[PDB]
RNA sequence: UAAGUUAUUAAGGGCGCACGGUGGAUGCCUUGGCACUAGAAGCCGAUGAAGGACGUUACUAACGACGAUAUGCUUUGGG
RNA sequence: ACCGAUAGUGAACCAGUACCGUGAGGGAAAGGUGAAAAGCACCCCGGAAGGGGAGUGAAAUAGAACCUGAAACCGUGUGCU
RNA sequence: CUACCCUUGGUCAGGUUGAAGUUCAGGUAACACUGAAUGGAGGACCGAACCGACUUACGUUGAAAAGUGAGCGGAUGAACU
RNA sequence: UGAGUAGCGAAAGACGGGUGAGAAUCCCGUCCACCGAUUGACUAAGGUUUCCAGAGGAAGGCUCGUCCGCUCUGGGUUAGUCGGGUCCUAAGCUGAGGCCGACAGGCGUAGGCGAUGGAUAACAGGUUGAUAUUCCUGUACCACCUAUAUCGAUGGGGGGACGCAGUAGGAUAGGCGAAGCGUGCGAUUGGAUUGCACGUCUAAGCAGUAAGGAUCCGGUACGCUGAGCUGUGAUGGGGAGAAGACAUUGUGUCUUCGAGUCGUUGAUUUCACACUGCCGAGAAAAGCCUCUAGGGUGCCCGUACCGCAAACCGACACAGGUAGUCAAGAUGAGAAUUCUAAGGUGAGCGAGCGAACUCUCGUUAAGGAACUCGGCAAAAUGACCCCGUAACUUCGGGAGAAGGGGUGCUCUUUAGGGUCCCAGAAGAGCCGCAGUGAAUAGGCCCAAGCGACUGUUUAUCAAAAACACAGGUCUCUGCUAAACCGUAAGGUGAUGUAUAGGGGCUGACGCCUGCCCAGU
RNA sequence: UCCUAAGGUAGCGAAAUUCCUUGUCGGGUAAGUUCCGACCCGCACGAAAGGCGUAACGAUUUGGGCACUGUCUCAACGAGAGACUCGGUGAAAUCAUAGUACCUGUGAAGAUGCAGGUUACCCGCGACAGGACGGAAAGACCCCGUGGAGCUUUACUGUAGCC
RNA sequence: UUGGCACCUCGAUGUCGGCUCAUCGCAUCCUGGGGCUGUAGUCGGUCCCAAGGGUUGGGCUGUUCGCCCAUUAAAGCGGUACGCGAGCUGGGUUCAGAACGUCGUGAGACAGUUCGGUCCCUAUCCGUCGUGGGCGUAGGAAAUUUGAGAGGAGCUGUCCUUAGUACGAGAGGACCGGGAUGGACAUACCUCUGGUGUACCAGUUGUCGUGCCAACGGCAUAGCUGGGUAGCUAUGUGUGGACGGGAUAAGUGCUGAAAGCAUCUAAGCAUGAAGCCCCCCUCAAGAUGAGAUUUCCCAACUUCGGUUAUAAGAUCCCUCAAAGAUGAUGAGGUUAAUAGGUUCGAGGUGGAAGCAUGGUGACAUGUGGAGCUGACGAAUACUAAUCGAUCGAAGACUUAAU
């Protein structure tokens, strides 16, 4: 069916409100001295070493 | 089935004979988390065959392996993968998450032999 | 202990203002059009027309000019 | 006591052209830096695009997506709720 | 493009049936009747290419302004190109 | 706004190594997978630079892109013999004079243009990133020119010169199995009389060859042409499974050198409109022949590339459409079916999870059409060889009626056939749930209506009881026929002549077709 | 006995024709408005817009059987594509502004928006389809217009052509 | 229902009937409770209460209607745009073709009949079915619960006995009780009988490959075929609608007057339905009226008067399944058994490769119920759940009481 009537832009605000991402999830590599995320390798320079 | 990987029963059958054979010639591959997840129940059960070390288990080890050169792949079986695990029991692998990847942001690991 | 009253939270939304983006209205301008007046003029062609095709520059893709004497030549006046 | 780029010729632009049709035939849309290109030497991030400076300029939110720059629309911050 | 026509070219795995006629025999005054071989007709039979469009499912901001899948008709002719 | 929503256009990819600012997506590699009477090879239209090498990544590519049919910069098409012109003419168009016509112009004679047909001298191999009977090597052919009796037409005659269908034959291409060479002789139990892979080669010029046939000129009367195929050489040439020698993985590659090619078995859809048959009675003109009247020269256009397609027609890198030539192995009637060869391809979005629901596919206890408009749809039958087979009939048929049986492999004996190949009888035995073990290929019967039959139609809602039809009947028409176009010339009818032509109705075949002429 | 031009014949008949009608009788069925065979009561068959019958033929219409079956009793499971979650790219029809409940009414007489009550904390995701007189298309039906246009005829007025 | 009007809609409100899926009325078809009877009994008639559940499968037709066959406790009548096409079909009818009877001179029409024929949609907002997250419930948390309210279920047969008794000349033949086993329906489950079982076992056809024989692999619907584990399932296996309490309708009454009698009613006191409220099963404190119980954590810095981080606890992240679109919810994270592998079993298939022997050969026999095995039970850290990071309290004010 087609919409019967325009969206307000305060229906389509509220609509959006848990439209987003979340931060990675993140650690700090104690070899590397840089950040990775936890339980892959460090991207950097280095390795797991769990 | 044990889990389906978008494959057809036939073409999946292929796929694993093809990373199993990959992985034991090369020893540590680049794929993707489900497949290496996959690869994992079929190449530790070629390792028990060749350590049985039979000639019924070469010819039952024969019919899931390709035929490549390097030796045969079935040859580096039975000789060297199967000489240093002689003593260990069980995880014959070990697979290492390399995180998401562009294009797909499918999470490819490594998987190699320990 | 008991009975009662009341408040901060804002995932997001509403209004008011401040600062940006988008888009190209409006203002002002004009290389060009419109409608007319007075005076030339009112035909070209088998000596090949109107209209075009292909070419020409040190490069040249295009537009103007030109025609194997080709991005032009001689000569008589102006400058 | 005509128009002033949605107007005036269909055409102020290299238009009866992109094009569109087998054909006869139909037909747009596109203006503006600065007084003078003086049209950003040089340094920095980036692979380039694009910036941030520093210089030209009377002005650079005048930098060729160039006068002015509005409304719908899209955002960032916040005062009361 | 589509409908008829003109002229001059092209294509139609295979396999099977067995009309006229002929010829040997036999039978008659004879014609001409029965049998067996040979022959290879036909808007003939089965079935691919090829040309169709009968039933149904799908699709329906379709892959597409008429298609696809599965079956279905003709397939030497008043064929198809 | 719908909303980060629908879609991302039929399909198998996996890993390794590179390059790079960045890689599922680009390059190289191994394994796997798909087509293979085609997704392979060649060409006519049609596109018209899209072809190649070096660079590029703004836009195009339904994602990415370091890549491209996209952007920039330089290149690429070679002819005496190939297809067209300098040769011919169908259908048609045009037409000096000419006829007709308000004008414009319509028609038409001589003549001319014109292919889809006729005529017409060249083949092998090598070479580049991009041409290839075109360049190069070798070996040829044709027309004209110059050196060291012939010509006969603008005219007569012959030929050119032709349909459809059926078998019988000759030969060949291609196909396969042994021997002969050239490399290999091993994985995991075994063997070594074992496993692969190659076999030729053109035109032209000489031989001989199945088969088959009374204007000197033509007509009246009273050993000849041609002809597939084979063969000697051409060819001490070329090529090639590969083998031995040289520098930077000489990856690889230049370079010289030197090798086999033999007999046999089936057999074209290619090679004769030839021969036989039939009714529907199967182009024209030149080249050519014929008789008389009389040591060099060799031009213009096309040529690259895609051509069942991402480059043509569909607005698109679109499941549609697009003429022709070639045509492998196992199995077989076979250009069917399944698996493969030569060669190409992996389809321009993926990774997960394995909810409802929709689409495509497989199975199902007991029953069985009860469903429903309606056995729609699906399932069942299906191949070959044997028996067997009804009412009816226009004597052809119905009929593959209906209904039943068999089918694998091994071993024994055993008349066939072609010249190793093809076809059989019978007996003994082995196995499983199963023997056309997969793919593929009729369900049948009993009655009624309509239409006799094959055929055709509302390009895109109808394919039929509708149209057509052979046959019937009526009627106009005596030839400048009637009828029809133009309503003139000129045409079709028809180069026909009442057993012929136009119109109306009915619609094979069998039995029949009543009465009325008021009235139009 | 009345009429006219003469007043339906052979064949067929509840039919592709029969209103009354599921006519009446028989067959097939446990049960048959369809079907087959009869009758004739032919509203409103009929002899070349042929009557009656016919072997073969038909992607024709119709009734009945045998076999086989998820059609169905009555659904169940499995495989793949979409749907679902994540990364890249990313439309459309539609839209007066919207913070957009139910009942009994009321009203241009079928209310999301009015009256009186009853219920309801703010924001999402998968799924269904009752309503918005849902969306597409200035109703094809009906009527109207001194509207058009196609076809007909002994409607009017003319003409090509023929005598 | 057939109509009558012509009030909404012609810049469009899809028409039958059936399927699927319901909801409501009572003027009740069955079951329950009764009054009268021309009610002897078993059956009936006719009225009154009552809507809790139930209310069949086929033949013919487009059929709604209707008739018939076989049942049934019974085969109710109506409303919801004759419920329902953003759910489906489309036979009928209202398209174009073509034929019959009849009407028209005609083109053509029906008082009719016959064969055929494109049914669109990625749901915004309300509505409904599931699921999460924010905040609130005067500190922050973990579990266990009360139940205001809401939903579900609610049907009935047939036999045996009391008893061949009561009743009736006989024929026939009970109420009130007491037991047993069914039909339809609902719900849970997979030990049994069956279904499926595309990463289990085996047999077997064509072809291509691993150089060859033997042994295997690819493709042909999973090539096909005979079985089949776990999980999901019905036709299979269990259970349910029981027993009871309160107030009543129609009805039946006890005492009783108005009205010296009579009278169920005016006061008072009883009895009486499958129906009403409980009892039975599920939800439920966003029940803003936000409930209750048990347990756990509870100092440092300020003059901020407030802040902080951290505590109890929970997430990020990762291994998964009893769960599931996703998340969420459950089992776990080295102080470990959560998954994969590996060892050992259950169940499945059916007797392997290799060798040896018997045969000319196809094949058969022996070792060895062997050997293979997805999901099921046990154990073992071998491999992977590393390191680490985020969120989360200091408890307001009145009044009474102590």
């Amino acid at each position: 069916a087609v919409p019967k009537r325009r969206t307000s832009k305060t229906r389509k605000n509220k609509r959006r409100t848990h439209f987003k991402i979340s931060v990675p999830g993140m650690t700090e590599c104690p070899n590397c001295g840089e950040y990775k995320l936890s339980h892959r390798v460090c991207k950097n320079c280095g390795s797991y070493n769990g | 089935g044990y889990r389906k990987l978008g494959r057809t029963s036939d073409q999946r059958k292929a796929m694993l004979r093809d990373l199993a054979t990959s992985l034991i010639i090369s020893e540590r591959i680049e794929t993707t988390e489900a497949r290496a997840k996959e690869v994992r129940s079929v190449v530790e059960k070629l390792i028990t065959l060749g350590k049985k070390g039979d000639l019924a288990s070469r010819r039952n080890a024969a019919k899931t392996l390709r035929n490549v050169e390097i030796q045969t792949a079935l040859q580096k079986l039975f000789g060297e993968i199967a000489e240093r695990y002689t003593e260990r029991q069980g995880g014959y692998t070990r697979i290492l998450k390399q995180g998401p990847r562009r294009g797909d942001g499918a999470e490819s690991v490594i998987i190699e032999l320990v």
